RNA sequence: AAGAGUUUGAUCAUGGCUCAGAUUGAACGCUGGCGGCAGGCCUAACACAUGCAAGUCGAACGGUAACAGGAAGAAGCUUGCUUCUUUGCUGACGAGUGGCGGACGGGUGAGUAAUGUCUGGGAAACUGCCUGAUGGAGGGGGAUAACUACUGGAAACGGUAGCUAAUACCGCAUAACGUCGCAAGACCAAAGAGGGGGACCUUCGGGCCUCUUGCCAUCGGAUGUGCCCAGAUGGGAUUAGCUAGUAGGUGGGGUAACGGCUCACCUAGGCGACGAUCCCUAGCUGGUCUGAGAGGAUGACCAGCCACACUGGAACUGAGACACGGUCCAGACUCCUACGGGAGGCAGCAGUGGGGAAUAUUGCACAAUGGGCGCAAGCCUGAUGCAGCCAUGCCGCGUGUAUGAAGAAGGCCUUCGGGUUGUAAAGUACUUUCAGCGGGGAGGAAGGGAGUAAAGUUAAUACCUUUGCUCAUUGACGUUACCCGCAGAAGAAGCACCGGCUAACUCCGUGCCAGCAGCCGCGGUAAUACGGAGGGUGCAAGCGUUAAUCGGAAUUACUGGGCGUAAAGCGCACGCAGGCGGUUUGUUAAGUCAGAUGUGAAAUCCCCGGGCUCAACCUGGGAACUGCAUCUGAUACUGGCAAGCUUGAGUCUCGUAGAGGGGGGUAGAAUUCCAGGUGUAGCGGUGAAAUGCGUAGAGAUCUGGAGGAAUACCGGUGGCGAAGGCGGCCCCCUGGACGAAGACUGACGCUCAGGUGCGAAAGCGUGGGGAGCAAACAGGAUUAGAUACCCUGGUAGUCCACGCCGUAAACGAUGUCGACUUGGAGGUUGUGCCCUUGAGGCGUGGCUUCCGGAGCUAACGCGUUAAGUCGACCGCCUGGGGAGUACGGCCGCAAGGUUAAAACUCAAAUGAAUUGACGGGGGCCUUGUACACCAAGGUAACCGUAGGGGAACCUGCGGUUGG
């Protein structure tokens, strides 16, 4: 949308499902993706696999925006905090 | 001896966000500690530190 | 009226009498002013059958005190014995 | 009648009226039978948390001795004046005069 | 709470001599003054309860001192309770 | 238990409880024997046990153990009852007097023969 | 009430002999002994501390032919008398007129003596006394009534009286039959093994 | 102490004895002197001595037999709360006379045989044994 | 001067008479404590010469009224 | 009912009528004195007293009234008179 | 002088229960010989047939119905034998009058909670008979019952008319030593009868003499009664106020007497938390039982006092009564009736019915001892003495003794030999208590009667009194005790028990039945436990069972108890009365102590004797009655009073810390919505979905608003507060705490029922407030069904102002205050000394944490912050359940709270710890409730409060370790 290759990835890491927004330095969202409903729902959520796949979903939701450096501002603790951070950053992003 | 205005010798007793380091690792005679907390909370409300 | 009568104590068929200064009006062996001796009608020979203590009887008689006939006859017998 | 330490931050937005507001309260204190034992300023320092939508504040601390009452109107004015959003005063418990 | 100068002055008037802060009349005098100050400052709070405890303490101790005065020496008590105005 | 406490309200004697309360300090009491049944003892024992229901001359209705290896009572017979409980279901606190009013000594008994109202065989 | 039953068996239970089948045939020759008088006498006699107090006391009662009401009365007297209760009791049992008639010889056994006493053949201090439990007192002269001096049994009960060792505390005369209770006897010359404190313990509770 | 200064002294004695204190101490009063005098003159304790005037104290010196206290049991009897007075013919013989009972008679504080000799009773201060 | 109990005036409010508390210190029969026991007792004084708190001697006499059989002897202390 | 009780009953009633007559006559004399007093008349009252006196004094003598009673009337009436004097 | 059994796998506890002991006014079962001595309706103070329980006196009186004598008469005519009449002429006496008695003695225990009793005092009194003293005792009258004549009424009971006596009554005289009165004065009484008789008189009756006895007055005595006071003598506070002749006064009156006793007036007291008043129970005491004792329980018999006499009133008469066998009236009963009207009261003795588990003769005698009357003789006496009935108790005695075996028959057990019953029997010789029969035979009987001298006295003799001696005589019991004789062992033994406690055991029978049982428990093929047998044990004219009391039980703990976990410390404070009080002097003498004196009835009990054949029993003398009172003395102690002292407590000064409390606004963390964009497929969740959101722009982003919950970190084994409890910062107000010392007061303290105040959270009520909650409530699915669990919303409430609640696992499950007593470590704060560095080193304070010694403890544990050692005061507890419930009171807006039973019901409940079994919290070692012999487990244990709900369950806010 802006091709600034900068911004923050507000990881809304809740216990059940994280909806990580991709917002730039200005404070306007670029793309949004989530773990649940985006391919799986159940009590068997809240797992590092769910956080990881949510991270890849949020990454690929904004891989078309020319963004390759997203800082992490996580809101609240979530399962697989290490997993989601790893999956998001491994897409080619800088904290 | 220790008061609120001595901003220099307060950074050693705090963190970036303004969280009181416990005396379990410093040693503050447990009277200077109440004065420490008093002064640093004042400074928070004095808006020098968060 | 004050009288010097006998009060029948003892067991059955073995009377023992207490010589007693009393008011005429009380039960034979009921309330009494004073005891002045005793009488054993069925006493043994060595056994003492009468004791009177006659100074008190003289005292009370001087104050106007009738005697029963038994105590009167008993007093006469003790005087005779001397 | 004992030492206080009037401590307040004057904002750059409100730095327009530093001498006026200051000397006004010094005159009010002296007229309220209060003598000023010290006076210093720490310049326009920075605020760690941007309280009241600003980052600078000319920290002036006046530190007069006041009785129990003559402080009440001053803090009332501080609350009623936008020159300082939040003013703090301190009891002494001792005899301290020098600033640092 | 009561000013030290007031304690010393009451010692002067309601004391036989100087530095007799232990005199019974001095004790009851300063205690009654403290009770009066508490009564004066009572209207403002009334909500306060932990402050009231010391006031009851002061009232009772004052009455104990007055009772001792009356017991030991009737004249001192029956003069003080007027020149101090107490025992109303 | 302070002495000044005791002086203000002394030590009281508790009262002897009710052990044979249907008898007002009487060795025995007559009764009319309303119903005669056969109860059942407590758990460890067996052998259903003959007991009668009796109305005493002092008003009480109580339960009384007809004992002995023999029994002849009826539905209104007049009997004498005395103290002595049975380890039975609750409330058999009285024992019928064997052989005293409308009650007979057990049959053919020859030992403890006064504890059942049976007379000495002339031999 | 006087015990009227087999005499030998009564003393088989007590273990030792009691002088109540008294005469010539020398019991254990006159009748089996050393055996408790039952169908189950052969049983081991191991008996508690109560069993032995009871046995010894019961043997004292059987020596003298005294029943339990008078025996406990003798005990209440000894306990009220002055001195140890044991000897006071045993002296009371000894001054009893049936016993002393036995002891003076005339009277072959204590029930023989009791029979004579009760049958108005004994004078105490020259007057007839027929009560068995009559407590004889020191210096009393106990004598056969002369209407009953010529009794075959009294003459016979006198020969077999020196085989019994002569009691010391009393001086019987044999030719003219009469004695004299000189003095209350003493624990030592009450010649027996009476373990009297077993009794004074039985009644001390 | 506060209301019974005499059981004070008995308690100090038996405390210091059971804890093997050489010499107990307390403030002095002439009746405390009297019981101390009685005890040492008949010897349940050794010696005592009073020092000072405004606030005298009583430097009583305990008495050990081998390592044991000479005083086995020392009891208050006439506490405030039950003042115990005995007449002379009903004076209490303490432990077969082996222990004293220091009584307060009209002729001064003195012991039990003392009174039964002088023939008068009084108030029992304290059994000693 | 027969026996002359000695006690305190507790009310002179009737004409020519007082109530007098005689205070006696008797042991407790069973607990052996010495308790204060008090005897209020109407006395006659014809001169009304007693006031609350006096200490008086009183002696027994013939009945002066109902309730009233003791008479004043001396006022041993004129309490004020 | 016993025979001597029957006689006591008839004797009691005779004595009661006799006594009632004598007491009513005596009370008449006493009342005359009392009613001379309240009239305030000294000499009338003294004469009435002198007429009452042997009457109450002989009634007491024969046991109709106790000697203490007669004395009381005489004392009380003498008082009333000497006050009224 | 302080048993046994009885809660466990086992144990140490706490703690109740059950039996062991003694006892009884006992009862009941079986059995039963004699005697002695006692006791004998404890229930219906229920109703009472019948007899008896109070009379006496002729020496007070008129009499004279009776009987008996006379004296006659008249007769019959026996020589006057006996028949009528007459005569109170005499003994005597029925009814009557009169006196005394009937107020005692006898019964009962309803009422009475204190003026009743007991202890000790008092003053204002009277007291028949008895007694001492002094005096008197004159002279008259009128009645009246009886009786006589009538005459009602069924009867009870009367009425009229006449008649009459007295020691009946009534004047009159007399009249102090009496009463009234200051005194002067006034006033006030009485009765004769009997015996004898000289002289004398005699109206022949008597007078007269003398003795006896009575009468009257006064004053004493003695006795009895009345009255007063103090203390002591049940329970209930689910009785706290009660009192108006009530409290006092002054005066009348009244009483034998003081007094409100009463009245008029006056005054306004009086009583009460030291328990008034009210309700319940109750006769009290000596004493009795029990107990080591304290104490408890009692109050039958005996004795003292009280009260009562069908119920409720009233008095009369009398010395005495408000009268058990008197009166009246009012009842309710029963009886009698002529239906008009009458009668009666067994809590006398006996007896009846009744009731009851249960308690006796419708006896004999006044012989004795008392009592009444009488001069006496005597009479009366259901008092009393006795007898009867009843093992009801206590005591004593008997039912034989010695011998003997073939150790019999026979019974039972037999391992088949025998054993055992068992010297037991029989047979032998002997005894003959008591029972039976016959003969004798005390003592309880002293007296009274008749006769016999003193000048007794005096008409000397008489009469009477007294001693004088002689004679005759009196016993209900009673054919007494006791002794003598006579037969003949002759007439005389039972009941419980036998597994352990607990002395004593085998066989059959039965078969968890029948049954037993104080406890343990026994019985389903032996079962020494149940029934029978044999054998034994125990006690024995009794033996068992029941009931009740006390002890055991120190299990109401004054002696002599507990409250951390067994029941039990108030939720916390302040504090009234109360309880208690540092030290030195003076004084008092209250308590205390000592001495003296008085008293504490007798009996009982205890000691030492004596009498009963003995014993019981009876008895003498002592001791004891531990008490109460008074007086004299001491002064140590406590108390009072007086004076002090500074250590207790406090005041001041100076500092120290702290979420101590109240005020106000105070900024942000986070909070949701809105304000918009940024964004389009998701937001959403559980056992699983789902319900619900959104694509109409959701989630998140920054931008700004809100409002409120909490001020994260600090933070703590930290701190503070009396407890609940207290956490931003600033300031104001304020409390408390401590350190330093000083100055001063000068015991001014501690603890406190009742009381007052504060008191989690819930709640409630009053209005706001609501960003989220979150009981209730509403969507989905549950699960064996779901109103499980659960996810979605969601009110009240949560928040604020005010008020009411008054509660909690309000917990250290440890009341307050003071004092003393080995340690160690830690933290918390002051502050002194000396390093004058800031700490430093050495202290010294307070606070607090963890060990740990002694000490304590059931053990765990506590252990100088006690759960040790003590003191003071308070609160509290007494097996479990019922039940912190009912009822009552009180409180609250109600909700409810607070105080707090009882019936009924069990034989246990309970605490600590231990062995190890599940040990799904670890590396041979770790563990738990419960458990055994299921604290990691479809979702802690509770307490408070509020909801939903048939419910116990769940769920909210708060809190606990009893995990």
């Amino acid at each position: 949308r802006k091709q600034v290759s900068d911004g923050v990835a507000h990881i809304h890491a809740s216990f059940n499902n994280t909806i990580v927004t991709i917002t730039d330095r200005q404070g306007n969202a670029l793309g949004w993706a989530t773990a649940g409903g985006s391919g799986f729902r159940g009590s068997r959520k809240s797992t590092p696999f769910a956080a990881q796949v949510a991270a890849e979903r949020c990454a690929d939701a904004v891989k078309e925006y020319g963004i390759k450096n997203l800082e992490v501002m996580v809101k609240g603790p979530g399962p697989g905090r290490e997993s989601t951070i790893r999956a998001l950053n491994a897409a080619g992003f800088r904290i | 001896e220790i008061d609120y205005k001595d901003i220099a010798t307060l950074k050693n007793y705090i963190t970036e966000s303004g969280k009181i380091v416990p005396s379990r690792i410093t040693g503050t005679r447990a009277k200077y500690q109440r004065q420490l907390a008093r002064a640093i909370k004042r400074a928070r409300y004095l808006s020098l530190l968060p | 009226m004050v009288t010097i009568r006998l009060a029948r104590h003892g067991a059955k068929k073995r009377p023992f009498y207490q010589v007693v200064v009393a008011d005429s009006r009380n039960a034979r062996n009921g309330r009494f002013i004073e005891r002045v001796g005793f009488f054993n009608p069925i006493a043994s020979e060595k056994e003492e059958g009468t004791r009177l203590d006659l100074d008190r009887i003289a005292h009370w008689v001087g104050q106007g005190a009738t005697i029963s006939d038994r105590v009167a006859a008993l007093i006469k017998e003790v005087n005779k014995a001397a | 009648m004992r030492h206080y330490e009037i401590v307040f931050m004057v904002h750059p937005d409100q730095s327009e009226q530093v001498p006026g507001m200051i000397e006004r309260y010094t005159a009010a204190i002296t007229g309220a039978e209060g003598k000023i034992h010290r006076l210093e300023d720490w310049g326009r320092r920075q605020l760690a948390y941007p309280i009241n939508k600003l980052h600078k504040a000319h920290y002036v601390l006046m530190n007069v001795e006041a009785p129990q009452e003559v402080i009440d109107e001053l803090e009332t004015t501080f609350r009623f004046n936008d020159a300082v959003i939040r003013s703090m005063v301190m009891r002494t418990k001792h005899a301290v005069t020098e600033a640092s | 709470s009561l000013s030290t100068e007031a304690t010393a002055k009451i010692v002067s008037e309601f004391g036989r001599d100087a530095n007799d802060t232990g005199s019974t009349e001095v004790q009851v005098a300063l205690l009654t003054a403290q009770i009066n100050h508490l009564q004066g400052h009572f209207a403002e709070h009334k909500k306060d309860h932990h402050s009231r405890r010391g006031l009851l303490r002061m009232v009772s101790q004052r009455r104990k001192l007055l009772d001792y005065l009356k017991r030991k020496d009737v004249a001192r008590y029956t003069r003080l309770i007027e020149r101090l105005g107490l025992r109303r | 238990a302070t002495v000044n406490q005791l002086v203000r309200k002394p030590r009281a004697r508790k009262v002897a409880k009710s052990n044979v309360p249907a008898l007002e300090a009487c060795p025995q009491k007559r009764g009319v024997c309303t119903r005669v049944y056969t109860t059942t003892p407590k758990k460890p024992n067996s052998a259903l046990r003959k007991v009668c229901r009796v109305r005493l001359t002092n008003g009480f209705e109580v339960t009384s153990y007809i004992g002995g290896e023999g029994h002849n009572l009826q539905e209104h017979s007049v009997i004498l009852i005395r103290g002595g409980r049975v380890k039975d279901l609750p409330g058999v606190r009285y024992h019928t007097v064997r052989g005293a009013l409308d009650c007979s000594g057990v049959k053919d008994r020859k030992q403890a023969r006064s504890k059942y109202g049976v007379k000495r065989p002339k031999a | 009430a006087r015990y009227l039953g087999p005499k030998l068996k009564l003393s088989r239970r007590e273990g030792t002999d009691l002088f109540l089948k008294s005469g010539v045939r020398a019991i254990d020759t006159k009748c089996k002994i050393e055996q408790a008088p039952g169908q189950h006498g052969a049983r081991k006699p191991r008996l508690s501390d109560y069993g032995v107090q009871l046995r010894e006391k019961q043997k004292v009662r059987r020596i003298y032919g005294v029943l339990e009401r008078q025996f406990r009365n003798y005990y209440k007297e000894a306990a009220r008398l002055k001195g140890n209760t044991g000897e006071n009791l045993l002296a009371l049992l000894e001054g009893r007129l049936d016993n002393v008639v036995y002891r003076m010889g005339f009277g072959a056994t204590r029930a023989e003596a009791r029979q004579l006493v009760s049958h108005k053949a004994i004078m105490v201090n020259g007057r007839v006394v027929n009560i068995a439990s009559y407590q004889v007192s020191p210096n009393d002269v106990v004598s056969i009534r002369e209407k009953a001096k010529k009794q075959s049994r009294v003459k016979a009960a006198l020969e077999l009286a020196e085989q019994r060792e002569k009691p010391t505390w009393l001086e019987v005369d044999a030719g003219k039959m009469e004695g004299t209770f000189k003095r209350k006897p003493e624990r030592s010359d009450l010649s027996a093994d009476i373990n009297e404190h077993l009794i004074v313990e039985l009644y001390s509770k | 102490s506060m209301q019974d200064p005499i059981a004070d002294m008995l308690t100090r004695i038996r405390n210091g004895q059971a804890a093997n204190k050489a010499a107990v101490t307390m403030p002095s009063s002439k009746l405390k002197v009297a019981i101390a005098n009685v005890l040492k003159e008949e010897g349940f304790i050794e010696d005592f001595k009073v020092e000072g005037d405004t606030k005298p104290e009583l430097e009583l010196t305990l008495k050990y037999f081998q390592g044991k206290a000479v005083v086995e049991s020392i009891q208050r009897v006439s506490r405030p709360g039950l003042r115990i007075y005995k007449r002379k013919d009903e004076l209490p013989k303490v432990m077969a006379g082996l222990g004293i009972a220091v009584v307060s008679t009209s002729k001064g504080v003195m012991t039990d045989r003392a009174a039964r000799q002088a023939g008068l009773g009084g108030e029992i201060i304290c059994y000693v044994a | 001067k027969i026996r002359t109990l000695q006690g305190r005036v507790v009310s002179d409010k009737m004409e020519k008479s007082i109530v007098v508390a005689i205070e006696r210190f008797v042991k407790h029969p069973i607990y052996g404590k010495f308790i204060k026991r008090t005897t209020k007792l109407h006395v006659h004084d014809e001169n009304n010469e007693c006031g609350i708190g006096d200490v008086v001697e009183i002696r027994e006499c013939r009945p002066l009224s109902k309730t009233k059989s003791w008479t004043l002897v001396r006022v041993v202390e004129k309490a004020v | 009912n016993i025979k001597s009780a029957k006689k006591r009953a008839i004797q009691s009633e005779k004595a009661r009528k006799h006594n009632a007559s004598r007491r009513s006559m005596m009370r008449t004399f006493i009342k005359k004195v009392y009613a001379a007093i309240e009239a305030g008349d000294k000499a009338a009252a003294q004469k009435a007293f002198n007429e009452m006196q042997p009457i109450v004094d002989r009634q007491a003598a024969k046991g109709l009234i106790h000697k203490n009673k007669a004395a009381r009337h005489k004392a009380n009436l003498t008082a009333q008179i000497n006050k009224l004097a």
